[PDB]
Order: structure tokens, then sequence, then C-alpha cells
RNA sequence: CCACGCGUCCCCCGCGAGCGCACGGGGUCGGCGGCGAUGUCGGCUACCCACCCGACCCGUCUUGAAACACGGACCAAGGAGU
RNA sequence: GAGAAAGAGAGUGGCGCGGACGCUACGCCGCGACGAGUAGGAGGGCCGCUGCGGUGAGCCUUGAAGCCUAGGGCGCGGGCCC
């Protein structure tokens, strides 16, 4: 009679047009959250130095737990120890990036690199710009890019980050799920660097380029993205 | 069955025909000309073909009958249409669709159809 | 009922020392001798006026020996004002040091 | 470049009977269907037990 | 599908993050409205100068 | 059916409503605006009466066609782009026509029509220069402007009177149009000095001189 | 709300109250 | 006016001259068919600077416009007027080419057959 | 302000309709202008020539060949894992 | 195609005759990442030579094989068709 039929799958299509919106609604005011986390994020950190200045004493920041890390030296003649601690950091290619939580087997895997790499302290900004430029996501091991927010739900849905947003709020404030969130990016492909590097194959401290920037990586991520 | 003498007649038939990176097959029964298992008309049990008449106005449209499968000069029906344009493609599409006789092909035999008329018509 | 074109010399093509990239010319338009200058004749599009032996056509006239390769300055080359082309068509390169008009038209003014 | 080393690249396993059969052909050309098209892999292991060398499915025997 | 730049290209920006829109709304509010306090604390300034 | 209202949301920038969606829902007022819930013609014939098909079916078929197309979105047709001019063009200005036969010419522009082109007349009693459409990039625009709101140009001229047709002749209405917009342009150049001297003498490059260090 | 299975009857008294 | 195809790209080529053999300008028995030189010095081989180049995959066509005649048709080598029903409903994309072998009677026939059948030839003028 | 109504028990203080614009799952024009029958239009390639940049002669033994290492005047046919 | 293990499941009570292409399944189509190479190993050749079994109601004195070619072309190439 197909009278009841129609109208079951006009109900079904109707129900889940409502999920999608109340999914919407759902997404919208968790990045209005972390706006409001990241207000208070930044404002915290300088009212505390300004408490400590007007005590008269220090404050010693918040040791940073997130770093860039980018292949400024490429593929021909690699020490092995090098090239395997390379191939566990996911810097394959030259100028290629990815994000690293820092502690102490980190800090020491980056070490061993470190005329190869350049690797710093990024900013918020730094880690829109990386995502939402050159994000792409490492889905049944091939690369499709981030064009919308189902494409990450369906792969890190089980750790309960839905959309890019709280994609980005747990690599920037690295979450629990940061192993499977970075290792759901895929390593980051930047261009060379406009304006030009200004030597490569020295430490940043002596006049050049590889080694350890500090916050330094945010002067160099906005020309190589 | 079908399958079973496509899987011999596929590669080493007498009217396959290859050159040119192209392949065919000049077999009496074939809508559109070329080897496929669908478009063969020698190993299915129902089979149209659209061929231009005796003499030069309209087209003999062939089907192969149900009955006589292993009989082959009682298995095929000729039937000759000599009529406007429309009209043969109607007989073509009607007798196709709603006999349910192999569907596949409505469209290429309303094609072919429509070829053998264009050069049956004359020319300027 | 005078010129309309400016003055420019196909100095060479885009090229390394070794190596020289024929899709590209290098024209130094007469002038013009800064970056900070020669950001009026982007885009700004040019043409290799020639004669030719057998006679070719002239759209909006009448059959004559001339012949032209049109072109399109694209952006600026080194610090002298230098300034790079793209020809729809490479250049020969028995037009090194020779006149190429650079026109006004695709104006932006 | 990319420090990919391609000695493992291409997997060696294989994808058609290497038999000239027809009925062996029409088996596959069946259990390709039922394995894409079914979510029990029965299928899959069949075709890939009809795929192999009659030294890899050696004859059982009935004790 | 091709990636078109969400940074340039708005309503993909929007369709990646909703929430986007209203920061984008709320600052050029904020960016114009603090431009026209500046530029009536500079006339105000100007006109105690010529006081 | 009502008449429609504009857009109550002004254009902040483009693609950002100025007011959010709360605050459009209040404006918009939907508290109070809640809702809940051919092919055959019958000819009569001198026989029977005969259903007679209109839209019938193809007499013919080429032996293979194309597919569709995938349908995308942004590509709108020429006839409805937006048009822009630049900031150098006003009603008033003297140009100088680059590329046409009438090139190095200085002339006075008119209007923006609707498909895009300048109207053009350097009156042809100074240069000899029609009421002619000219392309805005094909065109340097000097500065300098005459006090042309004032005037009334015809209605009844645009592109689909100034298109071409298919020897040419001068027909008598574009002279009649000729006539009644320079009659009422050039005794408004006549009041500034030296300019119909301008407007009769082409722009052109002699040696030493650079259209970068040159301003106009 | 926007889970599926659990927020039947919110996304449904959200769909009676829309009206 | 002559028989327009279905569709007309267009067609790119990625190398127009031909690959001549290294040193095959130099010599008269060695004639210009490309064979890749397995020399252990050779300077062709192992991709110098300025040399003669090489013809590898990159190369290729594009698989929509491979074999693809300049007037938009494929060739199609017809022997006998048996075989343009062959080509009577790929009759937008491929043409027909008259063999050589062919007698001035028979092409005859061939084209008129051909023109019949709206089919275009490559070849149609050939003997006469 | 991605806040909307009514009804009731307790706690603390599941289908509304229509139209339309579109920074929206990859370019369209529902925009145009010229020249063409004995001198012009197109044909990348292939014939000759000119110019810029590149550019050492092959085979082979070699740690290394353009080598002041050996074989090779030129051409046709024969000629080596059966 | 869609963030959520699983049914556009079936039962019992309270006018106009119309709908492109496809699928040589060894076929067609979609995603990504990738391409150096002597010795050597392997795969594919609608690359090529000569002969034999089939087959093309093949071609051929209305001019086959061969050879020549500033002619038209195809293929990355072996080569091939005019
Ligand atoms: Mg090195
Ligand atoms: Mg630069
Ligand atoms: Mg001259
Ligand atoms: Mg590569
Ligand atoms: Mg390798
Ligand atoms: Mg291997
Ligand atoms: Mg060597
Ligand atoms: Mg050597
Ligand atoms: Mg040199
Ligand atoms: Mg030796
Ligand atoms: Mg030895
Ligand atoms: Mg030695
Ligand atoms: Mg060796
Ligand atoms: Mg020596
Ligand atoms: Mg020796
Ligand atoms: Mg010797
Ligand atoms: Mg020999
Ligand atoms: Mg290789």
């Amino acid at each position: 009679n197909f009278a009841e039929l129609k109208i079951k799958r006009l109900r079904k299509k109707f129900a889940q047009k409502m999920l999608r919106k109340a999914r919407r609604k759902l997404i919208y005011e968790k990045a209005k959250h972390y706006h409001k986390e990241y207000r208070q994020m930044y404002r915290t950190e300088i009212r505390m130095a300004r408490m400590a200045r007007k005590a008269g004493n220090f404050y010693v920041p918040a040791e940073p737990k997130l770093a860039f890390v980018i292949r400024i030296r490429g593929i021909n003649g690699v020490s092995p120890k090098v090239r395997k601690v390379l191939q566990l950091l996911r810097l394959r290619q030259i100028f290629n990036g990815t994000f690293v939580k820092l502690n102490k087997a980190s800090i020491n895997m980056l070490r061993i690199v470190e005329p190869y790499i350049a690797w710093g302290y990024p900013n918020l900004k730094s880690v829109n710009e990386l995502i939402y430029k050159r994000g792409y996501g490492k889905i049944n091991k091939k690369r499709i890019a981030l064009t919308d927010n189902t494409l990450i739900a369906r792969s890190l849905g089980k750790y309960n980050i839905i959309c890019m947003e709280d994609l980005i709020h747990e690599i920037y404030t690295v979450g629990k799920h940061f192993k499977e969130a970075n290792n759901f990016l895929w390593p980051f492909k930047l261009s060379s660097p406009r304006g030009g590097m200004k030597k490569k194959t020295t430490h940043f401290v002596e006049g050049g380029d590889a080694g350890n920037r500090e916050d330094q990586i945010n002067r160099l991520i906005r020309r190589m993205n | 069955s079908a399958h079973l003498q496509w899987m011999v007649v596929r590669n080493c038939s007498s009217f396959l025909i290859k050159r040119n990176k192209q392949t065919y097959s000049t077999e009496p029964n074939n809508l559109k000309a070329r080897n496929s298992f669908r478009y063969n008309g020698l190993i299915h049990r129902k089979t149209v073909g659209v061929e231009p008449a005796a003499d030069g106005k309209g087209v003999v449209v062939v089907m192969k009958r149900r009955s006589g499968q292993r009989k082959p000069a009682t298995s095929y029906v000729r039937t000759t249409i000599n009529k406007n344009a429309r009209a043969t493609l109607s007989s073509i599409r009607h007798m196709i669709r709603k006999n349910k006789y192999h569907p596949d092909l409505r469209m290429a035999a309303i094609r072919r159809a429509s070829a053998i008329l264009r050069s049956q018509k004359p020319v300027m | 009922s005078g010129r309309l074109w400016c003055k420019a010399i196909f100095a060479g093509y885009k090229r390394g020392l070794r190596n020289q990239r024929e899709h590209t010319a290098l024209l130094k338009i007469e002038g013009v001798y800064a970056r900070d200058e020669t950001e009026f004749y982007l885009g700004k599009r040019c043409a290799y006026v020639y004669k030719a032996k057998n006679n070719t056509v002239t759209p909006g006239g009448k059959p004559n020996k001339t012949r032209v390769i049109w072109g399109k300055v694209t952006r600026a080359h080194g610090n002298s004002g230098m300034v790079r082309a793209k020809f729809r068509s490479n250049l020969p390169a028995k037009a090194i040091g020779h006149r190429i008009r650079v026109m006004l038209y695709p104006s932006r003014i | 470049g990319v420090d990919i080393r391609h000695n493992k690249d291409r997997k060696v396993r294989r994808k058609e009977p290497k038999s000239q059969d027809i009925y062996l052909r029409l088996l596959v050309k069946l259990y390709r269907f039922l394995a894409r098209r079914t979510n029990s892999t029965f299928n899959q292991v069949v075709l890939k037990r009809l795929f192999m060398s009659r030294t890899n499915r050696p004859p059982l025997s009935l004790s | 599908v091709l990636k078109k730049n969400p940074l340039k290209n708005l309503r993909i920006m929007l369709k990646l993050n909703p929430y986007a829109k209203t920061m984008r709304r709320n600052t050029i509010l904020r960016q114009a409205r603090n431009h026209k306090l500046r530029v009536e604390r500079a006339a105000a300034a100007l006109a105690a100068k010529s006081d | 059916k009502g008449k429609p209202h504009c857009s109550r949301n002004p254009v902040l920038v483009r693609g950002i409503g100025r007011y959010s969606r709360s605050a459009m829902y209040s404006r918009k007022a939907l508290y109070k605006r809640k809702y809940a819930a051919l092919a055959t013609v019958t000819k009569p014939v001198g026989g029977g009466t005969r259903v007679v098909k209109l839209r019938k079916m193809p007499r013919y078929y080429p032996t293979e066609d194309v597919p569709r197309k995938l349908l995308s979105h942004g590509k709108k047709p020429f006839s409805q782009h937006v048009r822009k001019l630049r900031a150098s063009i006003t009603p008033g200005t003297i140009l100088i026509i680059l590329t046409g036969r009438h090139r190095g010419k200085r002339v006075v522009f008119l209007k923006q029509l609707s498909s895009g082109l300048l109207l053009v007349t350097g009156p042809l009693s100074l240069n000899r220069v029609p009421l002619r459409r000219t392309h805005q990039k094909f065109v340097i625009a000097t500065s300098t402007k005459i006090d042309i709101s004032g005037v009334k140009i015809p209605k009844h001229l645009t592109d689909a009177y100034f298109k071409k047709k298919k020897k040419y002749e001068i027909t008598e209405q574009r002279k009649v149009d000729q006539k009644a917009v320079d009659s009422q342009i050039l005794p408004k150049i006549k009041a500034v000095p030296q300019l119909q001297g301008y407007l009769r003498s082409v722009f052109a490059l002699t040696n030493g001189v650079y259209p970068h260090k040159l301003v106009f | 709300i926007a889970h599926p299975k659990l927020g039947r009857r919110a996304r449904a008294r959200i769909a009676r109250g829309l009206r | 006016a002559a028989l327009r195809p279905l569709v007309k790209p267009k067609i790119v080529k990625k190398r127009t001259k031909k690959f001549i053999r290294h040193q095959s300008d130099r010599y008269v028995k060695i004639k210009r068919n490309w064979r890749k030189p397995r020399g252990i010095d050779n300077r062709v081989r192992r991709r110098f600077k300025g040399q003669i180049l090489m013809p590898n995959i990159g190369y290729g066509s594009n698989k929509k416009t491979k074999h693809m005649l300049p007037s938009g048709f494929r060739k199609f080598l017809v022997h006998n007027v048996k075989e343009l029903e062959v080509l009577l409903m790929c009759n937008k994309s491929y043409c027909a080419e008259i063999a050589h072998n062919v007698s001035s009677k028979n092409r005859k026939a061939i084209v008129e057959r051909a023109a019949q059948l709206a089919i275009r030839v490559t070849n149609p003028n050939a003997r006469l």
C-alpha cells in the first residue's frame, strides 16, 4: 500500500537529521568552551607572573610539554642511529613536521637527532595553521585530507573527540589520548621556508637553524606553511 | 550453459577480430558488435538482433525463441518492419520491454535500428 | 599619433649558470631600476615585434611582413627592476638584446 | 626523497588462479562475489583456497 | 574531494567549526567599536588642544 | 501571501550577519510565528476523438551519447556577474583610450553600462570620437574631472543599442543622440580653460618619459 | 542529547516542541 | 564538412619528437630505432646533462587521449566491406582505414558503404 | 545568548509547508571581436638553416676511461646459453 | 557515506506504456602512498622473424612480396598503419 513505508522512511530521515543537528550544536558549544578555556590558560600565567613580581619573587613557568619537530636535513648520509630515531619520529622526507609531547625519553630521542631537526614550542595559532592548512588524517592507512568532521569522528570517536576543534584542543592541551591523536594525523608536509634558512648545518645557538629554537618555531611555521 | 560457453568462445572464436587496440565480434546477432558477455548473441537462451532488410526499406528484427535451443533452423524468428522511423523504434521498444525479453539491450537495439534507418534513408 | 608602448630589452632567459629555462624571458624595461618601481608593470602584456620574409595577415588591416609573439609580464626579478615575462611561444634567441615592446593596456589605474 | 626501503613493497600472494581451467574460474567468479558481498570469512578463505596451487591444497583423505 | 584551505575559505571553516562564525562576528564588532573609540578620543584630544 | 521584507541582518562583512542566531530569532519574532500540521490532450476529429500526445518520443538516436555533467555551483553566466569599477573612474573623468582605432585619444567618460563596459564620448566636435563603448581595463584614467552630475544621458542607450549588427552607415538616431548628449557635455568643458585643446591633443610617449615616474 | 540511543527521547521532545 | 566525432578533447602530448638511439646520427649502420644502451661508461644510460633523452614511462599519453588521431577518431584497419558493419555502432569514436593491399575496385565499394553508414574514413580518395 | 510552549510527580534554592541567496562534495559564460579563393589560414612532428644554454666516443677490463689503455675505415648479408 | 554491535522485516490481539552509459568480471571503476640503478632476478609485450594446426565467404594482375620517400599519423618504446 506504501502509504506507511514512505511515512516511516521520512520519519527515519528526519530523525537522523535532528541527530546531526544536535551533534552540530554539541561541537559548537564545545568550541565555545574551548575558547573560554584558552582565555583562562592565557591570562592565568600572566596573572601569576604579575603576583610573583609584585611579591618580589620569581615565577618559573610550566616547562612546555608540546613541541613541533621539523626535519631540516635531507636523506643522504644519515648515521643509522639517527635514521632509526627519525623513522620513529615519522620525519622521513625533508621538511616534514610532527607534533611530539615532551618527557625524558622524548627529549633524549630529539637530542640524538638534533643536527637534523628544528623543534620548538608552538603557539595556539601555530597549531591552528598546521591543522587547518596542512592537517591530513591517516585513515585506513591512507592519507585522506581532513575536509569535514566525520573523518575525524569516525576514527577518534572512541576517544571522545569529534571535530577539528577538540582535535586541536587535545593536541594543544596534550590530553590523555595524545598518542592516538598524533598518530592519527599524518606527518605534516611543509614547503621550503620562504625568505630562507640562515644556515642549515649548524645549531640555532651558533647562528644556524638546526636544534632547539624554543619559541622561535612560531616564526618558522608561519613561513613554512 | 551460458557462462561455460562464454569461457570458451571468449578468446578463441572465429567471429572475434583484434587489431588497433580494439576488439569486436562479427557474429550475426551482436547489438553494438563488440566482444562482451552481455551483447554476444550465440550463447544465450534469449537474444534480439537488428539486421537491415533484404530489400532497401526497413529492419528485420530477430528473436531467439525459447523452445528449440539446439535446433538452429527453427531457433530464430525474423520480423520485417517497414514503417515510419518513430514507430519502428516503438515496435522494437515494446517488443523487448513488454515481453520482458532480455531487457539489457533494448536501448542498444533502438540505437542500432536508428543507425540502420539513417543509413537506409537516401544520401545528400 | 606617437608611441604607446614602453621600451624594453630582452636581456636573457630565466636561467641558472649551467641551465636555462626557456619558458620565461627576462625583460629590462628602460627607466625602471628597482623593485620599488617595477610594480607598475606587473601584468602588462608585452610583445616581440619582428619582420619576416613572406607576408602574413594583420588584424584590422591588410597583410604585410610584420609578425609578433605576444606575452605578459609576470613578476619582478632581482633588485635592478629587471622583470620576468612569459610569452605564448618561447622567444628565439636572435631576440637577445632587441626591442620588445611592453604595452600599457592591461591597465589597473 | 623518501627513505622507505622498497624490498617488501609488493605482496607476493595470488589474486587469480594460475590454472586455465574454466570450471575453476567459474567457481572463482562465484566466490569473488560471495566474499565481496557477504560478511562471513568462510567465503574469503574458500576463495583463497580455490586460488591455490595443487601442492598447497593437498589431497585430504577419507580417514 | 579537493581540499580548500579553511583559513582563506570561510564556509569550510564554518563547516569544520561553526563557532568560528561568532568569533569572527564578535571580533569585527569589537574592532569597529574600539576603532570609533580611539577616533573619538583623538577628536577629544584635538578639541582639548584647541581649548 | 505576504509582501517580502528585506533582510533583517545588515551585512557586516560578506557572508556574516551582524546579528546572531538568537538575536535574529528575536527580531524575526519566530516566538509567535510557529506552525504545525499534462502530457496528453484530447482533440476531436471528424473516426472518433484522438488522444494526441505532446512531447513525443524521439525519431532518432545518436549511436553513442555523452553523459551528464557533475553539477557545480558558483559558475554564473555573464549577464549576472557583479560589475566593478576602479576607484579612479567616476563619471566626468577624462580617459586615455589605449587600444582601439581611437588609440591615444583623451575622452570623457559618462556611464558604467549594464554589461560592464564604460560609455565614452570625447565629443566628436573635438576629437572625432562618437558615443562608443570602451572597456574598463584597456584605458588609462587620468585625474581630470568635470561637473557632469547635472547632465541627463538618454535612458534608451545600452549595450543592446551599441551592439554590432552584422558597409556600416551611420543611422539617424545615432547622430541625434550624439548631438543631444554632447550639446550639454561640451559647454560644460568650455568653462574649464585649455581643456578643449587637451581633448584634441593625443597622449603619446616621447624620449625620456616613463609611465611609472609620471603621475597623472 | 546528541549521542543517539540515549538521546532519542530528548530529540523527540525537542521535535514535539519545535512546533 | 566531414563527420565530426562525439567529443574532441585537447590532445596534449608530452613529447612530439622521436627517440633516436644513441649515436644513430653518427654512423649509417645504426638506424634510429631506440635500443636502451647497456654500456658501463655510456653517458646516456647514466643520464648526463644534455645527452639524448631516454624513453621512460612518464612520457606515456593520457588514457583518454591515447591512440587518438588529430581529427578526434581512432583508427581501425579495414580489409573488406564486410568489416564496416563492425564500426556501424561505434560511429562517433572509431574511424576506418582501408588497407594498402586492397585494390581500386574494392576501395570504391568500401568508400560508398562507409558513406552510407556515416563512418568517417581517413583515406577515402586514396588510389582512384 | 546554537534560550522559548503547555501539563503534571520528585529534589535543592519524533513527518509544518513553500520560495531564494550562497566564501557550500574541482569552470562556466543564458559574453564578445576580427579575417578570409589565388594568396592566405592551420600541420607540434619530419627537410634545410640561424641563435641561446647544455654538450668528450663507443664497446670493454676496471678501485677508477674522453683517456697518452686495447678493438672499431665505411656498408650489406651471416654471427654466439642450443 | 554514514561518529556510534546490529531490519527503508513480515504477522496477531488491545489519463499518458516511459526510465542515458555500463559488465572483453583476465572487464570496468574509486581512493591514497610511491618511481634512482651496473652485476643479476622476475613480469608484461595488440613489439618483431620464419614455419605448422585452426580460422578471417581474409587480401591479390583493377597489381601481392621487396625497395624508395621534403607526404599524413599512432605508440613512452620495441614497432606499426596509411
Ligand atoms: Mg651529505
Ligand atoms: Mg622571493
Ligand atoms: Mg614597421
Ligand atoms: Mg619523488
Ligand atoms: Mg630501488
Ligand atoms: Mg621484493
Ligand atoms: Mg661506472
Ligand atoms: Mg668508455
Ligand atoms: Mg656552451
Ligand atoms: Mg678490454
Ligand atoms: Mg682480468
Ligand atoms: Mg688498472
Ligand atoms: Mg666493478
Ligand atoms: Mg693519459
Ligand atoms: Mg687487451
Ligand atoms: Mg685500430
Ligand atoms: Mg644480419
Ligand atoms: Mg627503476
